[PDB]
RNA sequence: GCUCGCCGGAAGACCAAGGGUUCCUGUCCAACGUUAAUCGGGGCAGGGUGAGUCGACCCCUAAGGCGAGGCCGAAAGGCGUAGUCGAUGGGAAACAGGUUAAUAUUCCUGUACUUGGUGUUACUGCGAAGGGGGGACGGAGAAGGCUAUGUUGGCCGGGCGACGGUUGUCCCGGUUUAAGCGUGUAGGCUGGUUUUCCAGGCAAAUCCGGAAAAUCAAGGCUGAGGCGUGAUGACGAGGCACUACGGUGCUGAAGCAACAAAUGCCCUGCUUCCAGGAAAAGCCUCUAAGCAUCAGGUAACAUCAAAUCGUACCCCAAACCGACACGGUGGUCAGGUAGAGAAUACCAAGGCGCUUGAGAGAACUCGGGUGAAGGAACUAGGCAAAAUGGUGCCGUAACUUCGGGAGAAGGCACGCUGAUAUGUAGGUGAGGUCCCUCGCGGAUGGAGCUGAAAUCAGUCGAAGAUACCAGCUGGCUGCAACUGUUUAUUAAAAACACAGCACUGUGCAAACACGAAAGUGGACGUAUACGGUGUGACGCCUCCCGGUGCCGGAAGGUUAAUU
RNA sequence: AGGACCGAACCGACUAAUGAAAAAUUAGCGGAUGACUUGUGGCUGGGGGUGAAAGGCCAAUCAAACCGGGAGAUAGCU
């Protein structure tokens, strides 16, 4: 059964990536907010 | 001419072709042709803002010459060319002056007649000149509402105006809808019908023909639940109410044109 | 023209292994580690000038830093690169 | 190690994606492995991924994204021009053999190619952000020419049979060879060459386009395959020396022909259809500003250059997505016998026996086999089973929209051997002989090879479409015309859609829709069009305006802000 | 020629019996040149999307997704 969680690198980093949360606001935010946190893993960046 | 084919299946019984021998079968003047991408009735905000389009045959825009500004040189036709843009056939003319270009065939054009612009230009189809030059009385096609624009109105493939009356700087045009409309006498107009004429005898005859020319199936509103259109709901076959758009307009008569700037130009509407 | 300093700086050391003594053996090619910033030709004039000997060609590659567990904790070893340098026929060296 | 068994259009081989050392070697067996474990995709250590030509990077663009100015917007921000990104598409170049425990078109051996510089001598119009060409394109169908590949014969090597026979029409194995360079064929496309002029190609153009005129019928482009060379080489069945029983070193015959033949190539071709089928760069070409006897261009020759990153391993899976050593997952390769076949059966190459076993042979459950007599009596219901099942030929009703119905129904033949015919009809096609504008040519010729289908005669069986495979059929009737779609995971239908019909709106800055707007779709469309609503092939058809809607009217009544 | 026929791949999911499986199995079943199917990338965003329309689908979640916040909502109820 085809699962929901279908891997591809490259959509992965376009979705999520650093670049894409660093392009609008709201995911400059995100990033401010888990720096706050501590996050060790800032983004879905390898 | 019309063709009935034969019922050798099921959604081939009921079609009819429409099969014009003089176009020309083979690639089109590519120097004219340009890029044309599908929307999927979809703008720039990425919704779907026309329902039904979606889909259809890889299609490429051939660029046709609807404003026919060259004055003066006469032009000889080379050949009649299947545009996929439009319900009627474009010519495919060339100018002594060696420039190629794509006009809408009327009725009686065929490969070899020689056309003409201008105002001078003598008063034969295909010929285009001044309405103020067009002797009242006369069928034109692909006429200009301003000058120098492009011709807007009779473009469909057997359509055609009437100049009823030519009175100072206007002429007072008879629409195919049958509104009586002035338009200034120094737009410009193509003598004589456009010319596909037996374009609406065709009859797809499946439902995978209407697919073909990019029209996606529609449901009906009352087949619906009520939370997407005003008909749905109803337990059966129930519709208890007056008709309606998707967006609770009515549908069946109510008018809608709320056009005051161009009120003045309309002689009479249609009916 | 490479500056002697970044020659110098070039070589991380001699890759002592079988594989690497068939080649020295056999086809006369001496595998190093290298920078891993070091280019091919970088390499090759540091071979000729600090090991005084032609160099016919360098291949190099990329080695990957295995992932090791001291213990409880993970932890990753280095990258660095590898070459193989191919020196001209009857170039013995040291 | 020897037997047995399973897959073999896969359960084999190679990739992409995704994973990220799982690869190889040594070592250990606590935990992990549904048992044991000396084993492992487990632990620990070490090793392993070599590129000018493969891929990325790079040049070019699609959908789309971002977007200087700009337009719009309380703010945030939205849209978007110039631009710039964006492959899943376009763009230079490598093949064969050998080698590692583990990489290889990357190492080595041989034989190649590419496109840049730089320098040269030789020549002499070069030059783009611009013009033109090209790239550049659909579906289906049909062949013909080919090859991959396979079969047989020939040849070469080996063999003479654990049991009757087996020196022959006997048995086993092998019989392979690239890119490149030369040749330019089967075939496809197109008339060429020169001269003159011209409101066209944002300017110019010697280019393209268009007009004339002259002259010759061959000119050019394209093109699989074959042939030659590459190759006195490599590889080569197996023989022979050493042996850490893993292998290493030497050596090495023949290496031909015919037939068959793709879904691969010629073919981005041809024919045809309507639903009318990317872009840009690379590439060719034309000039402009320019420069002017310099640069630049093309000409060979020399030299330098090709950086960087990836390259292990799994990849229909025990390594990816599924919590698991648990169904899903795109591409490429496609042997033999039978067969229409990529179905099916048995096999090859190759890979496996699915990580608990041993007994026993109760009930009951699951999955199968057979069953006297009956044959739907079962049951809500013939559910399920059973049955039918192929090719050829004969034959086939109502009704019909004249196409269908129809594989209607129902029947007959079917194996093997011999003869017709020491293998026919056909297919292929060598020598020889003739012609020739000479070649990959044309005629004639028929050797050899291959080879159905039929008829007649015989013959065995209970049975010849013998296994696997492979329609059940007919009659009346509701619904829906039909092919389609649908509740991912209890509903596949009579529900949705449909072609068709009708009403209605909409004159283009269209109606409408998304948008505080700008704008965008509608549509680069224009009433033979687009939107909305209902109905729903086809046939015959299809009173009430009082109510509520809508349309038109505006005489009077009433009536806001305002005053 | 064909939204033509029989039929593998491929796509589905009508009947049947039966955790390896949070929807599978085997045996049969439908389509299989098209309104087909499929890879890669792209776009549409929550009273919003998309919808051959079932209130279907929008990350095992849908008559209003998920995450965090108002928030210790309120609970004449247990």
């Amino acid at each position: 059964m085809k699962r929901t969680f279908q891997p591809s690198v490259l959509k992965r980093n376009r979705s999520h990536g650093f670049r894409a949360r660093m392009a609008t606001k709201n995911g400059r935010q995100v990033l401010a907010r888990r720096r706050a946190k501590g996050r060790a893993r800032l983004t879905v960046s390898k | 001419a019309v063709v009935k084919c034969k019922p050798t299946s099921p959604g081939r019984r009921h079609v009819v072709k429409v099969v014009n021998p003089e176009l020309h079968k083979g690639k089109p003047f590519a120097p004219l042709l340009e890029k044309n991408s599908k929307s999927g009735g979809r703008n720039n905000n990425g919704r779907i803002t026309t329902r039904h389009i979606g889909g259809g045959h890889k299609q490429a825009y051939r660029i046709v010459d609807f404003k026919r500004n060259k004055d003066g040189i006469p032009a000889v036709v080379e050949r009649l060319e299947y545009d996929p843009n439009r319900s009627a056939n474009i010519a495919l003319v060339l100018y002594k002056d060696g420039e190629r270009r794509y006009i809408l065939a009327p009725k009686g054009l065929k490969a070899g007649d020689q056309i003409q612009s201008g105002v001078d230009a003598a008063i034969k189809p295909g010929n285009t000149l001044p309405m103020r030059n067009i002797p009242v009385g006369s069928t034109v096609h692909n006429v200009e509402m301003k000058p120098g624009k492009g011709g807007q109105l009779a473009r469909s493939a057997g359509t055609y105006v009437q100049i009823v009356a030519r009175d100072g700087a206007y002429v007072t045009l008879r629409l195919r809808s049958g509104e009586m409309r002035k338009v200034e006498a120094d737009c410009r107009a193509t003598l004589g019908e456009v010319g596909n004429a037996e374009h609406m005898l065709r009859v797809l005859g499946k439902a995978g023909a209407a697919r073909w020319r990019g029209v996606r199936p529609t449901v009906r509103g009352t087949a619906m639940n009520p939370v997407d259109h005003p008909h749905g709901g109803g337990e059966g076959r129930n519709f208890g109410k007056h008709p309606v758009t998707p967006w609770g307009v009515q549908t069946k008569g109510k008018k809608t044109r709320s056009n005051k700037r161009t009120d003045k130009f309309i002689v009479r509407r249609r009916s | 023209m490479i500056r002697e300093e970044r020659l110098l700086k070039v070589l991380r050391a001699p890759h002592v292994s079988e594989k690497a003594s068939t080649a020295m053996e056999k086809s006369n090619t001496i595998v190093l580690k290298v920078a891993k910033d070091a280019t091919k030709a970088e390499i090759k004039a540091a071979v000729q000038k600090l090991f005084e000997v032609e160099v016919e060609v360098v291949n190099t590659l990329v080695v990957k830093g295995k992932v090791k567990r001291h213990g409880q904790r993970i932890g990753r070893r280095s990258d660095w690169k590898k070459a193989y340098v191919t020196l001209k026929e009857g170039q013995n060296l040291d």
